[PDB]
């Protein structure tokens, strides 16, 4: 019985391997469900200094 | 540093064992990870457990 | 003032605790696990946070 174990590392760092998906446009100053580099959430985004 | 398509594995219907821990197997295409250093071997069936 | 600030600061920091769950972030559990398994992690967060 041929066996492969796939151990996935989910840490606080940039991702190399990613699932097939389509990157969309960026909206600013409006309440949005967002996904940056796997980080998912809901809120409004503002330009930061 | 490569695109991981987990539907090719999950929906192939050749693998007698699909056991995912900490991650659902249908959302592997959705999460991005830092790395997935995979492993490979050949074992007996009764020891697959 | 100090005691009231400490009480809220402690309440804020408890949100980063796992309470036995795989992750202290509620969105991380929902994005990773299906409802039959995502829920079991969530009651661990709910019990600790409540």
């Amino acid at each position: 019985y041929r066996v492969v174990v796939l151990s996935f590392e989910l840490l606080h760092a940039p991702a190399t391997v990613c699932g097939p998906k389509k990157s969309t446009n960026l909206v600013k100053n409006k309440c949005v469900n967002f996904n940056f580099n796997g980080l998912t959430g809901t809120g409004v985004l503002t330009e930061s200094n | 540093n490569c695109v991981a398509d987990y539907s090719v594995l999950y929906n192939s219907a050749s693998f007698s064992t699909f056991k995912c821990y900490g991650v659902s197997p249908t959302k592997l295409n959705d999460l991005c990870f830092t790395n997935v250093y995979a492993d490979s071997f050949v074992i007996r069936g009764d020891e697959v457990r | 003032v100090n005691q009231n600030a400490q009480a809220l600061n402690t309440l804020v920091k408890q949100l980063s605790s796992n309470f036995g769950a795989i992750s202290s972030v509620l969105n991380d559990i929902l994005s990773r696990l299906d409802p039959p398994e995502a829920e079991v992690q969530i009651d661990r967060l709910i019990t600790g946070r409540l």
